[PDB]
């Protein structure tokens, strides 16, 4: 009737930490731009977009 | 003085890293990773709202042979980008460290040679997409081949010699008639240029002749059915980085050259000849994907797979449609992602361990390598045209554009979705399932570097698969540019 | 009387590194089979079966798909269609 | 520019001295003064070719 367990492993493996951290960071940054656009009329990274004028 | 002092500093730092570290491969990775940083900072300053060529520079002008030139008279070699160039440059530059990564422990004997040749090939195919003359496109179009000959000959399988010969021979022999056609353009117009050349009109009897010389070279390099002949052996007897840079970048370079060189000034020719291209395109989709079924070797299958996908790709280019052009670009970029991962799976994880590429030895790879078998299946299904991967977006918009221009050619062109699945899943279930093979003794699981390469080359398919709009900001000019619907 | 010089001291060439132990028992039958399959073209000869396949896949099939492709250039639009409207131009 | 032609022709001279050291199975910096010697010689060929091209352009300007 026993489950006959294998040895214990930790939850937060390095891959879970890396992939969750990068994905949650990208989603949080996207929400930060959607909130920053309502305050100022443009996204935050658009301030870094400096192309030459077409003329 | 400033830009010369930078070079005198960096060559000195190079010499010192040589004197203290025997390899260079750290400095080569560092340089190619810096090239990434530089090209994405060029992407930030890129204006998408202009059809123009934004970042222009002349080399080898009369008044300044060594360096930049600001003169009222220009005869050197021009360079610059639009959106259409820049997409491939992105697909180029993120591939370049990975092949420099891809042989980090395989090559033991002569390290610095091999990594120098691999980085030099990658830099030449960087500058292929910057070029703006017909001659400056062509000088670097063929700068690759000595480096490829020396790379395939010195390192490879037991049959390095014949494969290095064929990559010189067929590629050269098509490129010579390409040069014939370039000469005939350069003596009529007296100007090789990627800027003005849609303005000039040639006679229909004169476009009729010029276009054959460029098109048979593109038949050689995107291997269409009459000469699709070097492609399996130059893969199957290559080393790893040569095969990756070949099938990820050289075939897409000729897919780029059919856009950049032919569709602007051969338009009135090009309409008269789209049925010949559709003959050869359908006949290289059907008959190469059918020859995949009878194969004993394992890298050769992924080679003929690349032939079948480029055969799908070029009938979106010659489709005279917005859909077909955009689908050919997204197929070219997504195949450049998914295909070097497959050449890693046959060449890196599976030839470094057992050193024999015959299919008959390999059975039941799941029970000793579960996460490799996981890769083999999700890279299998990404190759076929199973969606949310970017390969299906290319295949779908290419088949749709090919259905516009001629519906009956699209009807038999559409069965490629079946024919591309047959051999790929026939390989995948033989590798994935069964009792583990009595020939193969058990070896190591897939290492961290190989899983790193794989994770990048699979995320970069999935992002284009979930949203192909992420790179429409570059192409929406160049999708409208090449269309001739009067 | 002409021998290459005494100040050479040439030595053997290794390929260097670690003797990786054999992870594979090669089969003589499978290796002979695959070496026969990859180098098939140096023993290929024309027979009636070769002539049949070379006729049908290199000559007959391109001519058939050619005729079908050149007849059907500007026949079909289906772009915006109605009942009672012909879709062939001709 | 006159200066970039000098620096690059001296770079060609550094390349000839490097490759000539390294056919000899010498190290790179075997005889360091010969870099200066060959660089000034190939730079002088750059001087000559640049001045000839100056004069040829000035002849083409006088035909108007
Ligand atoms: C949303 C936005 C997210 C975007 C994507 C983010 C990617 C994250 C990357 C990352 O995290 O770093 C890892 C990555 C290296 O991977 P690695 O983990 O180090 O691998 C090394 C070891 O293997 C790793 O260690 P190992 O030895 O243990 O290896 C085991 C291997 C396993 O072995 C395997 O067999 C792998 C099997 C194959 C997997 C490979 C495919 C990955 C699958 C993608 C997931 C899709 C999920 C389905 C769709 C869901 C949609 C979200 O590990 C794995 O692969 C596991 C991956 C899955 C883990 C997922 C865990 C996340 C949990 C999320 C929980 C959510 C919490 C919510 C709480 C809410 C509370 C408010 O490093 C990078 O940063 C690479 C950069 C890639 C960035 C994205 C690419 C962007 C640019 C693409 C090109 C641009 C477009 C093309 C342009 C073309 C020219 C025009
Ligand atoms: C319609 C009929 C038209 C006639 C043509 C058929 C043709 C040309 C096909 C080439 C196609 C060109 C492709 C271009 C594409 C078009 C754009 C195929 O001729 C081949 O036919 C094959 C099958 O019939 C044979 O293959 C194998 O055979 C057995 C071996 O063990 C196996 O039993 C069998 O299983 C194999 O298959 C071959 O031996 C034979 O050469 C020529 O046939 C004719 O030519 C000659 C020359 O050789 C033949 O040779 C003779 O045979 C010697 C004893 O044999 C004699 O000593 C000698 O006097 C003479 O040399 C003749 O016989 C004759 O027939
Ligand atoms: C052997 C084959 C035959 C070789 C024939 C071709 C020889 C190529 C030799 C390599 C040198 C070319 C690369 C360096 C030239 C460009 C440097 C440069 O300064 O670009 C100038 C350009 C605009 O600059 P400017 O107009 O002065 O205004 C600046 C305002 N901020 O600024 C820009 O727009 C940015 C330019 C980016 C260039 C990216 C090129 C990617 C590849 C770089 C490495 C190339 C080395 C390849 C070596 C292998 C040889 C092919
Ligand atoms: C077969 C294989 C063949 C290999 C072919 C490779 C070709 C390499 C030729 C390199 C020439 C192209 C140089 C790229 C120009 C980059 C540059 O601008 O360097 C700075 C200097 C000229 O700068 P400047 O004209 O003043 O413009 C700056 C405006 N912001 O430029 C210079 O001072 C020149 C410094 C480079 C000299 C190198 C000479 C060859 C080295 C060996
Ligand atoms: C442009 C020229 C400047 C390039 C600068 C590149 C810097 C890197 C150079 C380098 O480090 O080369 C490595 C190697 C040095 O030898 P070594 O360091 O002793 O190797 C020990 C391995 N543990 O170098 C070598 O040993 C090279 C040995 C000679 C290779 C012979 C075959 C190469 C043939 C090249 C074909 C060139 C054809 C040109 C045609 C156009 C191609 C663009
Ligand atoms: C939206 C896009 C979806 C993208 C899917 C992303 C999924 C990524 C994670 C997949 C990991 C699956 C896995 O790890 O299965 C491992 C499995 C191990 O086999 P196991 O049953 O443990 O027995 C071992 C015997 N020694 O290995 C195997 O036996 C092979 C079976 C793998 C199962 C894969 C499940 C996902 C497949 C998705 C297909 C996506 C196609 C694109
Ligand atoms: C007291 C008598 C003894 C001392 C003599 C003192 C004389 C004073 C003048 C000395 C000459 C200095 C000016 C010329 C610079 C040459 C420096 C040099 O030695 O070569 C540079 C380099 C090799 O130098 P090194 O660091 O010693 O490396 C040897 C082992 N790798 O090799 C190279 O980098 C060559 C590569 C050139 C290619 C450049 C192409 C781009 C331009
Ligand atoms: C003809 C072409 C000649 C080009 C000469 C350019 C000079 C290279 C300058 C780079 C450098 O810093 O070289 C220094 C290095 C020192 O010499 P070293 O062998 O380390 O001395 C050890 C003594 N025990 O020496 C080296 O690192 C070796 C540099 C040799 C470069 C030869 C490249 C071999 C072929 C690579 C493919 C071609 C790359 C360009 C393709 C476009």
């Amino acid at each position: 009737h026993g489950p006959e367990l294998t040895p214990a492993v930790p939850f937060f493996q390095p891959y879970v930490l890396k992939w969750a951290g990068v994905s949650l960071g990208l989603v949080a940054f996207y929400q930060f731009n959607s909130s920053y656009e309502a305050k100022n009329g443009h996204t935050w990274v658009e301030t870094f977009f400096h192309p030459k004028s077409r003329e | 003085m400033f830009l010369t002092s930078i070079l005198l500093s960096s060559l000195y730092l190079f010499n010192r890293i040589l004197a203290w570290q025997g390899n260079v491969k750290h400095f080569y990775l560092f340089a190619s990773n810096l090239l990434l940083l530089f090209i994405v900072v060029l992407y930030i300053n890129f204006n998408t709202f202009s059809n123009s060529f934004q970042f222009n520079f002349e080399l080898f002008n009369s008044l300044n042979p060594f360096g930049l030139s600001n003169s009222d008279i220009s005869n050197g070699l021009l360079f610059g980008i639009d959106g259409l160039s820049l997409t491939f440059i992105l697909l180029t530059v993120l591939l370049i460290p990975l092949t420099l990564l891809g042989n980090w422990y395989n090559i033991n004997f002569n390290s610095n040679l091999y990594y120098t040749l691999v980085l030099a090939i990658g830099l030449v195919i960087l500058l292929n997409f910057w070029a703006l003359d017909y001659i400056s496109f062509y000088i670097l179009f063929e700068a690759t081949l000595p480096l490829l000959f020396i790379l395939i000959h010195i390192y490879g399988s037991s049959d390095s010699e014949r494969a290095s010969f064929y990559v010189l021979m067929f590629t050269l022999s098509g490129s010579l008639f390409m040069l014939l056609s370039i000469v005939v353009i350069s003596i009529v117009l007296n100007t090789t240029n990627f800027i003005n050349h849609n303005l000039f009109v040639l006679s229909l009897d004169l476009q009729t002749i010029i276009w054959l010389g460029l098109f048979i070279a593109i038949m050689v390099k995107t291997p269409l059915f009459p000469i699709h002949v070097w492609l399996p052996v130059v893969h199957s007897e290559s080393p790893l980085a040569g095969s990756m840079i070949l099938a990820g970048l050289i075939l897409k370079l000729a897919l780029y050259a059919i856009l950049r060189l032919l569709l602007p000034l051969l338009c009135e020719a090009q309409i008269l000849y789209t049925p010949m291209i559709y003959i050869i395109s359908l006949l290289t989709i059907i008959l190469t994907s059918l020859a995949t079924l009878r194969q004993i070797d394992l890298k050769v299958i992924i080679a003929y797979s690349s032939i079948s996908h480029m055969g799908i790709a070029i009938l979106g280019v010659c489709s005279n449609t917005s859909l077909g052009i955009y689908g050919s670009i997204v197929l070219g970029v997504a195949h450049g992602f998914v295909s070097p991962a497959l050449f890693l799976i046959v060449g890196g994880i599976l030839y470094d361990r057992y050193h024999i590429r015959i299919v008959n030895y390999y059975k039941g790879l799941t029970t000793y390598m579960p996460q490799l078998a996981t890769y083999i299946i999700i890279l299998s299904f990404a190759n076929i045209g199973t969606p949310l991967t970017g390969n299906f977006t290319g295949e779908f918009l290419s088949l749709q554009g090919g259905f516009i221009r001629n519906p009956i050619i699209g009807g038999i062109s559409c069965i490629s979705v079946l024919l591309a699945a047959i051999y790929q899943l026939k390989l995948t279930n033989k590798l994935t399932g069964g009792i583990s093979s009595i020939y193969m003794h058990r070896t190591n699981d897939v290492t961290i570097r190989e899983k790193f390469i794989m994770n990048i080359l699979i995320i970069s398919t999935l992002i284009i698969g979930i949203c192909p709009q992420i790179m429409y900001n570059l192409l929406y000019w160049t999708v409208n540019n090449y269309i001739y619907i009067i | 009387e002409l021998k290459p010089s005494s100040a050479i001291q040439r030595g053997p060439l290794n390929k260097g590194g670690w003797d990786a132990p054999h992870a594979l028992h090669n089969d003589g039958a499978i290796d002979r089979y695959a070496h026969w399959r990859t180098f098939y073209q140096e023993r290929f000869k024309y027979t009636r079966a070769t002539g049949k396949s070379t006729l049908i896949f290199l000559v007959a099939f391109p001519a058939l798909i050619g005729y079908v492709a050149y007849q059907s250039e500007g026949l079909f639009e289906f772009a915006g269609k109605r009942r009672g409207e012909s879709v062939t131009t001709r | 520019a006159l200066f970039t032609s000098l620096v690059g022709a001296s770079g060609l001279g550094f390349a000839t001295k490097f490759l000539s050291n390294k056919i000899r199975l010498k190290p790179a910096g075997y005889y360091p003064l010969g870099y200066v010697f060959s660089g000034v010689a190939w730079a002088g060929l750059g001087l000559v070719l640049h001045n000839v091209h100056q004069h040829s352009l000035e002849v083409l300007e006088k035909k108007k």
